[PDB]
């Protein structure tokens, strides 16, 4: 099956919307079932608050129903990971907003 | 060895026992047309990942130049592209003779005015992007018969100025890109304004780029017989335009913190 | 040219060894590096080179104060919790809030309480009342590496004040490190 | 990278920490013996397509020359092949003395006569093919004692002639490949006939190639005491044979329109 | 051709119709990270076969030398390895003065004595192997004050000798690697014994390698006041050791026929 | 040597792009080209260079005759139905069956009826009664390509006869083309 | 380096052709060849070069004795049963146990009984009573190869004794072959 995951940078309205104009990636199930999507830096400012405005709207819509057979699952599990790009940078160290353990 | 090795043995064994007529058998082994590969295709801000690709097709001896050699449309190929930067009428107003010095004739929200109506060349694209970075080229036109006289102040006011407008001393606005244009002398003013803001990019459909205004330097001195309906028009062109952030159709997106 | 692997199509089970700086592209995208300052604020030496509050002690008498020194789960120093082992110089910032007196300060990684009874051998720099000093304690650790988490990951700090009259006060402490050697990054911490 | 890369890392990492004794581990990665390939084998007018082939086998240090070095069969290796072109008895008939000039002694359907009976060397192959293109070499034999005399006309008649035979003037048949053979002088006649037809190929088991006949040039003048039973025999050999169209066993197939 | 060919056509077709801006599409095809391969890994007497391998992982910029550069353990790196060949106390006995010439003082089962108790350096490994081939270096120590006198016969007796011991003439045992050691003169005897047997290897936990013994050459002549408790000690070291046959933990295995 | 692909083993989903002259073999078979004539009868220029009946008109008076010209779904010209677009010279064969008179003939791709009222501007070659002419109309088409199927794929033909007395007759028409440019072959037609 | 195929991972369906001397390894193992004798005892010429009992016959008179000679399913010669065809010299060891006389011995592959009536033409070496001879019969076989199994795989042996008086006895026979040519090894035999 296929699955299209898009991303509207800097979006705030949490609502399902056509991803035709959003940065999307179509995922066709095969041997390498891990799919990546990059969001390039998008903000008015040169640097952006670490804990400020959202990164954007993340949506993963179904493109083609997950097919199966007598001995295969009718539904599967998915995991979403996140990391910084090779051009990632952090700038000013500020106070803390939370306490770890 | 094996199972790859078979075309050779059969082809050879057939070869060894061959007589005058020749071999009575030929065997060839190779990889299937449908191999275990993965194809990836990327269009504008999109990436299609397929792990079960097939040989792409196309018409006979096709021509993808897509350019009409006959030019049934005699326009620059990049016409549609540059169209949004086209010069357009941003505003029109009729100066009233009674108006005092320093009065604001008319003003235009910058830069969202270029998408003022759905009939604006730039309105189309402006919808699909939340961020904008552009330069302007204004042409404020004011026509008045020779008998009459007067002067207007065409000046560009960045958000900073527009914000604190009342705190600024009129008569000093000449410090901003302006054009004291003396009527009966000039019928049009030209202003080239680059991207000016305290942020790298300005939210589309916003007035953050500041706004162009037209003030009354010296009220209109219209003689008795002379006409009394003077119109002030503001035209705008985009020296350079740049839409970056993608977004839903005309949906308010915050590029700011 | 660009391979499908660098276009997003990959396999999570083929990530080892750890640390793969693989480039990710699309037709209108390329990794662009832009620097806003003349130097990095992500480098361990720079970030940690800046102190952060630790704790405060109020003293009504000369009795000695020994406190385990550990990495913060509170300030920007928390970024250390992403590592497992540490080793290197340790900058201790102490403020002596008192009217008239002196503050003996010393640092040791030695767990034994008794070794600290005779404070002079250990160090004991002297901060006159109303003054603040920044002493850099070396890695006199009997252990090659300091698990970064331990309630005593950093060596113990000793403060004994030689007061003169009924005068009393409080001693605020801040910590920072000079050139830190972190190893074997572990999973990110949880929140309280 | 991966999952191909592993033999090297394990083999290397094992390598790096190795001491005096040596490495304590070796890892090698490669492709399985059973790879994703396709094999194709073609024999006479056949093609076997297999997408799941296996390593072909064969006996120890085998010899596929298939030729008996001792020649326990002292025959040309191509004996069986040429066998069908072998000379054979196509017909025999006893000329009757009473017969008039121009009478037809005997005739043989060409070329289907070479497969006249299942005891004909060419009968075997002729069954598995519908099309034929061949050359002939006839040897009509007629023996008569010296005392007697006479003459017979051995002539080849293509389908055209055989069709319109009655419309042709006898005595002019000498225009066709023939052998006026005067008895008491010649006991055998030789005729080399190439493929003659209005079509590139002739249907197997057909008379389209025409037929060889033997006529009475001049009746037999047999003296009183002399014998009166003269036999005429027709032998045939294939100078060159060619069976092309495949077909079921002896099934009438139409090569013509 | 196909399905491999697609990155090029799409990449090219995109390429051909490209204008000033550039191509509007890029396509690349290749093999998946998870290919059809097989990995094999071999450790000591082991072989792991995997047909579905994955990219091996490891920590950041790792060091597999595994050697502590600070030597927090100041020992030869091969200490643990050689440990089992270490010199050990195999036996101790108190010679009784009354004993007659030729009497057997003490004896040690060879070679199973080096695994005499679970406290023997070699006991560990000896358990995991059924076959052994080694050399010995004995050091029989006997101390006696100067006032006293006497002599003992330290001799190595292979299985052959041990078997037929009663059939051999004492006083001739000097033919075997021995050390007539005269007390009051020598306090220790040294014997270097190589692997001696009628079989290439000896079963572990067996006496097949023969046994070292200590006899009474001449009884102890202990004066009145002198001490009367003389102890005889047998120390053993393995010049060279070799454990080959693998086996369950300390399970009797027959290497012999 | 020969690959299994050329021996019959292939995949229908790997045929694109369109137009793959792949060779097919077996042990006793090889593509053998034999030509029976000095030239090809399959070439578009040759095949179509030969006319084919179109239609007939019977005239009892001079009234003008205009008929849409289209490709045949009837004669050997039907081979054109395998294509989608056409462009090039058009050979029109007209036979004037009359006793005494003249036949004005003209051709235009222009759809407007009025443009044909004044026939002279268009062309109007003159075939005397009892004579037949073959006029080659150029591609004066306002459309770069002519969909081959259209009821007017080919331009309209005009026939007006300048009769003299009560004489009447019939005009048979045949069509052929000079060097034809066909593009984008479409699926084969069905039968009625 | 070493491939996974040589480490144990293989496929039984990819063994053909027959006879693959593939090497098998592990980290502590390598094929080590050690020879205990100056020559091989596995070579066909050597092994079979050594005789083995066949059968015994007791004779009370001169009557001739003909016995089919075949390969043993009993002694070390059984190793021949692993083959299908044989050809080469045949060593026949005969012992004549008698008091006074002579033993005529002859060998022929000819199946006809009559050919052996006149023994002299065939051979008939003479072993005096109490003596044993070893005659090497050539491959005078009318068949290029001898199926190794046949009850007469080896040619028939003839023994006729020219006794003198009432004397009687027994003739023990042993067989061996000189340089044997075996072909097309077949599956191992079963046990009784």
């Amino acid at each position: 099956g296929r699955l299209r995951m898009g991303f509207f940078p800097n979006a705030t309205t949490d609502s399902t919307s056509t991803l035709d104009n959003a940065i999307y990636t179509i995922c066709d199930i095969g041997s390498d079932n891990s799919f990546e999507i990059t969001i390039p830096y998008s903000f008015s400012t040169w640097m952006r608050k670490t804990n400020g405005h959202p990164i954007g709207l993340f949506q993963i819509e179904v493109l083609n129903r997950l097919t199966y057979n007598s001995s295969s699952p009718s539904e599967v599990y998915c995991i979403v990971q996140g990391k910084m790009g090779q051009d990632a940078r952090f700038f000013c160290p500020t106070g803390s907003v939370v306490t770890f353990q | 060895v094996g199972n790859e090795i078979g075309g050779n043995l059969l082809t050879k064994v057939a070869d060894d026992a061959s007589n005058i007529l020749g071999p009575n058998c030929f065997a060839t082994t190779a990889e299937p047309e449908n191999k275990n590969v993965v194809q990836a295709t990327t269009t504008v801000n999109t990436t299609n990942l397929t792990q079960h690709p097939s040989a792409p097709t196309m018409p006979f001896s096709p021509d993808f130049s897509n350019v009409d050699n006959f030019h049934s449309m005699a326009y620059d190929i990049t016409t549609g592209d540059k169209n949004p930067s086209k010069l357009v009428r941003l505003e029109t107003h009729e100066w009233t003779p009674s108006w005092a010095r320093g009065y604001q004739i008319t003003h235009v929200e910058l830069p969202k005015v270029f998408w003022d109506h759905q009939d604006k060349p730039a309105y189309g694209q402006s919808r699909y992007f939340a961020a904008v970075r552009c330069g302007f080229h204004f042409q404020v036109q004011v026509n008045v018969n020779q008998g009459t006289a007067g002067s207007a102040l065409v000046v560009y006011e960045p958000k900073p100025v527009v914000t604190y407008d009342s705190k600024l001393e009129f008569g000093a606005f000449t410090n901003l890109p302006h054009v004291l244009m003396n009527l009966a002398e000039t019928t049009q003013a030209d202003l080239c304004i680059p991207y000016v803001a305290d942020t790298n990019y300005v939210k589309t459909d916003s007035s953050d780029l500041g706004q162009l205004k037209v003030y009354v330097w010296t009220p209109l001195s219209i003689p008795t017989g002379s006409a009394n309906q003077v119109d002030v028009t503001i035209l705008g062109s985009l020296l350079q335009l740049d839409f970056q952030n993608p977004r839903v159709f005309a949906q308010d997106v915050n590029i700011y913190d | 040219t660009m391979s499908p692997n660098e276009l997003g199509l990959t396999s999570a089970q083929d990530d080892g060894p750890l640390g793969q700086e693989k480039p990710n592209y699309f037709l209108n995208f390329r990794s662009m590096n832009v620097d806003i300052f003349t130097v990095s604020h992500t480098k361990v030496d720079n970030l940690f080179g800046r102190a952060w509050f630790f704790m405060e002690h109020t003293f009504t008498n000369e009795g000695q104060w020994r406190v385990p020194l550990e990495f913060p789960k509170q300030g920007h120093g928390s970024l250390s919790l992403l590592f497992a082992y540490f080793t290197g110089e340790l900058n201790i910032h102490v403020l002596f809030l008192s009217e008239r007196g002196f503050l003996r300060v010393a640092h040791t990684y030695d767990t034994s309480n008794d070794r600290v009874n005779f404070l002079s051998s250990n160090g004991v720099i002297t901060v006159p009342a109303g003054e603040q000093m920044t002493l850099s304690a070396p890695y006199y650790s009997n252990k090659p590496l300091r698990t970064v988490r331990d309630n005593n990951s950093l060596g113990y700090l000793m403060c004994k004040p030689f007061l003169t009259g009924t005068s009393t006060g409080k001693i605020e402490v801040y910590l920072s490190l000079r050139c830190p050697n972190f190893f074997f990054p572990l999973p990110a911490p949880k929140v309280t």
